[PDB]
């Protein structure tokens, strides 16, 4: 069933899964036509599909050209995550397939389901948990990636960069979603948090600064601060 | 016009004949039910005074033999039986209908409630879904699973419906995931019609008799099995317009008949929503929808 607060340690176990967020995959602008009609104009998304235990990140650039000519784009968004993910797992030898694949979001339950009925023994899961992983085109290398795609493309990352060589995959993902919650509730803050200090460079095969451990404590306070007071400021408490 | 005659009535039972019933008490001169219209199979069903658990019941077709009810003191049932000597039958019978022991099958002329609900189905396909060849009538209970049931546990006493499953490779066409789901024309017209049934009789058949054990017995997995064959058609954008129009007629004689009071066991709420409101069909039930929003508007 759903994956929440209380059986959280099962991402970081050795059972193979797969996060998959579908919310950067259709994205438009919004704008005004000469006779003053609204028009949307798709740009370039991605399908978000993460190991939580790993940090490999399978981007899957979803170019403008596969809207061309469809109705009904929300609804195919869904069914074109669906399927490029059950390509990906197609593509995966047997012993790399995920036993689990959670959906960030519950309408990608039955498109999935349906997409991976060659695979029945892949559980397809929902979760109560609310990730920020809308969050991921906020990551300058990966939104760069995406908006420069002239073609479908997969490009691999890996989303915690060494972080794995100090710490575990369960402190990883925390670490993860602290940034990526930050930068989904003020961007700009967030960004400056990160960037502030010039001498700690992103290193060219890295996503995120190359902070000591001590660097990564303060910077992990200066997010949870971000957090608190967006809240304070959003909720008037 | 024919008759099944019932050797005694031991035990106090609700006796059904398709929508009659009739309460029987303990050891009443009850010897049976006379005047049953041939041309239509027909359900005989029990309920005990004593044991308001366990409906069950017979379906048979009177021009395939001579039947009757004798209380099986063991099994504790009404029992169906076939008597092959039809000297003995003809005898048994008259001599019934002449002390009056019997029961009238009691149809208004005018109505056409039993025809309407049974338009479509035949013995032969009954015997196909309740698998016991050595009988020529077929019995139904309350607790008897589905074949879709027992793969989700006896296969002899399991009621063999036709596998309907929205997400399964048999509905879903490789390469046509989006499309088969959303639309579910290939699953009814290739896969269903032509590839099973053999044509839309067969399937509002089945459909019918689903209903109508969902009905009599409040058997759940009936009640699984008429939503389904309901929803893979208002499910399709495409649909022979003779089938939309006669499946109307036939949910039109079902709602109708069923007790105002099971309407929120016996009706899918989720279903019948889709199937007026949201479907490709839902401009396409009109009787259907009228009943169903003069009738049930809390369902709606």
């Amino acid at each position: 069933g759903a994956m929440n607060s209380s059986n959280y340690a099962e991402l970081f176990n050795n059972d193979i899964k797969l996060f998959v967020d579908d919310t950067n995959v259709y994205r438009v602008t919004v704008h005004k036509t000469f006779e003053g009609n609204v028009a949307t104009k798709a740009i370039n998304g991605c399908i978000f599909t993460l190991n939580p235990k790993t940090g490999h990140l399978f981007l899957k650039i979803i170019h403008t050209s596969v809207w061309a000519g469809q109705k009904r784009l929300s609804q195919l968004a869904k069914w074109k995550t669906a399927e490029e993910v059950s390509a990906l797992v197609r593509s995966l030898p047997k012993e790399e397939q995920p036993k689990q694949i959670i959906v960030t979001r519950k309408a990608m339950l039955d498109p999935l389901e349906v997409h991976m009925l060659d695979f029945p023994n892949i559980a397809i899961r929902p979760t109560e948990l609310r990730l920020p992983f809308s969050a991921a085109m906020s990551i300058d290398k990966l939104s760069d990636v995406v908006m420069k795609a002239t073609e479908p493309q997969m490009v691999l990352f890996n989303i915690y960069d060494d972080w794995l060589d100090r710490i575990s995959s369960y402190t990883a993902f925390s670490r993860l979603t602290l940034l990526l919650r930050a930068l989904k509730t003020n961007e700009e803050s967030a960004k400056m948090i990160l960037l502030s200090d010039p001498t700690i460079t992103i290193k060219s095969y890295h996503l995120w600064p190359s902070f000591t451990d001590e660097q990564w404590i303060t910077i992990e306070s200066q997010m949870r601060d971000l957090i608190l007071t967006e809240y304070g400021r959003k909720y008037n408490v | 016009m024919n008759t099944v005659p019932f050797t005694s009535a031991p035990i106090e039972v609700t006796i059904g004949i398709d929508q009659y019933s009739f309460n029987v008490k303990e050891n009443q001169p009850f010897h049976g039910i006379k005047d049953i219209p041939i041309g239509h199979v027909h359900v005989i069903h029990f309920q005990h005074a004593d044991n308001s658990s366990m409906r069950y019941g017979y379906w048979f077709d009177c021009r395939m033999g001579n039947f009757y009810i004798q209380y099986d003191p063991k099994d504790g049932l009404y029992k169906m039986m076939e008597e092959r000597d039809g000297a003995k039958f003809e005898n048994i019978v008259h001599n019934f209908k002449e002390r009056q022991m019997m029961v009238s099958y009691p149809k208004i002329d005018e109505d056409d409630t039993w025809y309407n609900l049974t338009e479509f189905v035949q013995m032969d396909k009954i015997r196909k879904i309740v698998r016991k060849d050595e009988n020529q009538f077929s019995y139904v209970d309350s607790s008897m699973t589905t074949v879709q049931e027992n793969e989700l546990s006896d296969p002899a006493h399991s009621l063999n419906y036709t596998v309907i499953n929205f997400k399964s490779r048999e509905a879903i066409r490789p390469g046509h995931e989006m499309e088969d789901f959303l639309d579910k024309s290939y699953y009814l017209n290739t896969v269903m019609l032509q590839g099973i049934f053999k044509n839309s009789s067969n399937y509002f058949g089945e459909l019918q008799f689903a209903f109508l054990n969902a009905m009599f017995f409040g058997n759940y997995g009936s009640s699984l099995q008429w939503h389904a064959m309901i929803e893979l058609i208002c499910s399709s954008a495409t649909v022979p317009k003779h089938m939309l129009d006669k499946l109307d007629e036939i949910l039109y004689y079902q709602i109708k008949t069923l007790p105002e009071q099971y309407s929120d066991i016996l009706l899918n709420e989720r279903v019948w929503n889709i199937c007026l409101y949201s479907s490709f069909q839902k401009n396409s039930l009109h009787n259907t929808e009228k009943i169903m929003e003069n009738k049930y508007p809390e369902l709606l």
